[PDB]
């Protein structure tokens, strides 16, 4: 029995940003998911193109879980097929995602009075990520039609700070997001629930 | 790229910022109002320094979009909302003055207390001093000395400010392209840009003009009644004929009727509805008066009351231990916190107050997914509107024999209706010519009419001619009678209370038609009516995203403000007053003693 470091990932300290979520490979131990339901205040358990009750049956290659933090509100732009400035600047899953989005409120962990400005979100990009692209650059957006060169008029950083409050409404409030994906490649099932 | 491109990118940008920065200002307003310490005030003084800085910059990053050149209309608002100047067209000696002068005239207001004649050490300010003693005394002598003074010694000195105030406030409006301050207050209800229901800055006026006509006839009986009660309590000191004095109004300025409900009660045998006994017998506390209110808000289908609501807001006076400002307010800090300062005791006054507040919460949760700069009510009385229509819905005897304060068994008849109607006149249809009077005088004296030597005349004037109250002393040019007023002497509109008035009623009207209800308006509830909840709704989550015209058409089924509602309300109180009346002279005459 080897247990996979789902508990690094999911009671992890700090957690990263939506424009730089860390991919964390899951291969060669025992996906036991039933201790994923630990962490019972959990504010969405939805799966796309697999069974949570089937998951524990089925073999993966590999396993990738993609962690960050969003608001209450841009819970709903993690799944196939959405649109807002998460799902298509920050974070898209393709219109043939296979896994599943956990979410729950981490209002006491990440929430920080005189606000928490250490989580950080993209709000403008010249197009629209492809499904699971990762963009880390810091370069003005070029709004207008001058060269760029130093903030100013029509010169906007790409990235925007949330500052948690921990006397947010429901909506603003920080939610850690887990995304597992399970794809089956051309390779031996390293991956397995618990028999 | 095109400029609307850009002005939605400058836009998102500067939401996104303005959002944080008023979520800490209002954070900090929150923490100085709930305690009262010098740290406080100081954290609130930074916040709100740090959030006029931003505003101040990103007004100025905002004027290189020309409006003609979008043609999104939300974009368009958002941009006029933040290309606004204001104080900052003038030169920063200009600005430094106008605030100066406005610091002393509200510091004039506040710190004003009135000494006896006789005892010069015994001195009385306004609010424990001369507000009381003009709410509950029936001196002639007393009540007169009291009115005079309070505009002998605070007026007189703020008129030689006012005028200055009025010049700077005129220069402002002209640099901003408006033809006066009028101009500048009535661009609230101007709408441009939209077919079928753009609205003038000059409709305004001819609107509430036509309103208030056929207001004249319920305001004329309930003025003889008033007179006629006021001259059985008062012999040989009112006039059959005349004008009311000034003084006799049970008000410092005569704005609410509702103190002279003792002498003007049409059945004294019979106690009004008071729901204060059965509260403390049923031991009620704040929390269950807010509970009420959310389960009456929850019937007609709004949402109910959020978690943070519950956990953050003051409900109930902290003692001794901490100083708190008690005056009941809604807080909309922004970001998902609703919270309302109330200090909630034992009375169905309270009661009501909880439900005016919680409309008004709901009115900020239903606009939130509205931009920053929408985050408002449609109108300037739209907030007011919806709050009144809550209290009117909730102080109806069926509503308190539904939730169990009244008896199972008590029977509603007529005469209770009449003195509850008479109330409500008093308390509103009393200040509707007020109020008309004050803002058309404000106004005529922006535009130019009444430039200089004859403010007090044709403020007398006016006021005899519409709201039919004669001076008591004749005070000549020096005095400022508008002065004395808190919202004239603070620089805040006053038209917003006529048209939150009009709005009561036409979304009363609307509601209880939606929730089908047979008989007399003032009897309907629109409890356990989700069609008259989500029409309200329909109306509540736009915000200032689109004009207050299509608003109010989507809720009455009208464009402009129809004073019709209010007559149906007090069609009944409008019946007795003229069956009360037939014996007795109606209307007032312009000439009486100085």
């Amino acid at each position: 029995t080897n247990l996979c470091p789902f508990h690094e990932v999911f009671n992890a300290t700090t957690f990263a940003s939506v424009y730089a979520w860390n991919r964390t490979r899951i291969s060669n131990c025992v996906a036991d998911y039933s201790v994923l339901y630990n962490f019972a205040p959990f504010f969405a358990f939805k799966c796309y193109g697999v069974s949570p009750t089937k998951l524990n049956d089925l073999c993966f290659t590999n396993v990738y879980a993609d962690s960050f933090v969003i608001k209450g509100n841009e819970v709903s732009q993690i799944a196939p097929g959405q649109t807002g400035n998460i799902a298509d600047y920050n974070y898209k899953l393709p219109d043939d995602f296979t896994g599943c989005v956990i979410a729950w409120n981490s209002n006491k962990l990440d929430s920080k009075h005189s606000g928490n400005y250490d989580y950080w979100y993209r709000s403008l990009r010249k197009s629209k990520l492809k499904p699971f692209e990762r963009d880390i650059s810091t370069e003005i957006y070029q709004a207008g039609n001058k060269p760029c060169k130093g903030k100013g008029p029509n010169c906007y950083f790409p990235l925007q700070s949330y500052g948690f409050r921990p006397t947010y409404g429901v909506g603003h409030q920080p939610y850690r997001v887990v995304v597992l994906s399970f794809e089956l490649l051309h390779a031996p099932a390293t991956v397995c629930g618990p028999k | 790229s095109t400029i609307e491109e850009q002005a939605k990118t400058f836009l998102d940008k500067f939401n996104h910022e303005a959002e944080d920065l008023f979520y800490q200002s209002s954070l900090a307003s929150w923490n100085y109002n709930t305690n009262i310490t010098e740290e406080n005030v100081q954290n609130m003084n930074n916040a709100g320094d740090k959030w006029s800085a931003f505003l101040k910059e990103q007004s100025t990053l905002a004027q290189m979009y020309p409006l003609q050149e979008i043609q999104n209309l939300t974009v368009k608002l958002q941009l006029q909302a933040l290309q606004q100047n204001g104080s900052s067209v003038l030169s920063e000696d200009k600005s430094k003055r106008l605030n100066t002068i406005l610091n002393t005239m509200s510091t004039i207001y506040s710190t004003g207390k009135v000494c006896n004649p006789d005892n010069p050490q015994e001195c009385l300010l306004l609010e424990p001093g001369l507000n009381e003693i003009m709410a509950n005394s029936l001196d002639y002598n007393e009540r007169l000395w009291a009115w005079e003074s309070w505009r002998s010694e605070v007026g007189k000195q703020l008129r030689p400010l006012y005028e200055e105030y009025v010049v700077l406030k005129n220069e402002m409006a002209r640099a901003n392209h408006y033809e006066d301050y009028g101009d500048y207050w009535r661009g609230d209800y101007e709408v441009n840009g939209v077919d079928g229901y753009d609205y003038s800055r000059g409709q305004l006026i001819e609107d509430v003009e036509h309103t208030f006509e056929e207001i004249k006839p319920l305001y004329e009986h309930l003025h003889a009644y008033v007179r006629a009660k006021l001259m059985n309590a008062y012999p040989s000191y009112i006039s059959p004929i005349g004008c009311l004095p000034a003084h006799l109004l049970g008000d410092m300025w005569g704005r609410f009727w509702t103190n002279l409900y003792s002498l003007t009660v049409p059945f004294g045998q019979k106690p009004n509805i008071d729901v204060t006994d059965a509260m403390v017998d049923q031991a009620w506390d704040a929390q269950r008066i807010f509970k009420e209110a959310e389960k009456f808000f929850v019937s007609v289908g709004l949402p109910n009351m959020t978690q943070g609501f519950w956990e953050n807001s003051m409900l109930t006076d902290p003692g001794n231990v901490q100083k708190a400002v008690c005056h009941p307010t809604a807080w909309d800090l922004g970001k998902g916190d609703f919270r309302i300062l109330m200090c909630t005791k034992v009375t169905m006054d309270d009661f009501l107050t909880a439900h005016h507040e919680m409309g008004h919460i709901q009115y900020d949760m239903a606009y939130a997914a509205q931009p920053f700069l929408l985050r408002n009510g449609a109108n300037e009385g739209f907030h007011e509107a919806v709050g009144e229509i809550m209290s009117l819905s909730a102080a109806t005897p069926k509503h308190l024999k539904s939730i169990g304060l009244l008896s199972p068994d008590f029977q509603e008849d007529n005469e209770t209706e009449i003195n509850f109607l008479l109330k409500q006149a008093l308390t509103i249809v009393g200040t509707l010519p007020f109020t008309y009077m004050l803002e058309k005088w404000r106004w005529m004296v922006f535009k130019g009419e009444i430039p200089k030597d004859q403010w007090m005349k044709k403020w007398w004037e006016m006021k005899r001619e519409i709201v039919g109250v004669v001076e008591p002393v004749p005070h000549d040019e020096t005095y400022c009678d508008p002065a004395s007023l808190f919202h004239v002497s603070n620089d805040y509109s006053f038209i917003r209370y006529y048209t939150r008035t009009l709005y009561q009623f036409q979304f009363q009207e609307a509601l209880c038609q939606a929730a089908k209800h047979e008989g007399p308006l003032h009897k309907c509830d629109i409890s356990n009516s989700t069609e008259a909840g989500q029409k309200l709704f329909n109306m509540l989550r736009l915000g200032k995203s689109e004009p207050w015209t299509l608003a109010l058409e989507n809720v009455v089924g009208a464009k402009n403000m129809n004073v019709r509602p209010l007559l149906n309300y007090f069609e009944p109180l409008f019946t007795w007053l003229k069956d009360q009346n037939k014996n007795s002279f109606v209307g007032w005459s312009t000439d009486w003693s100085p």
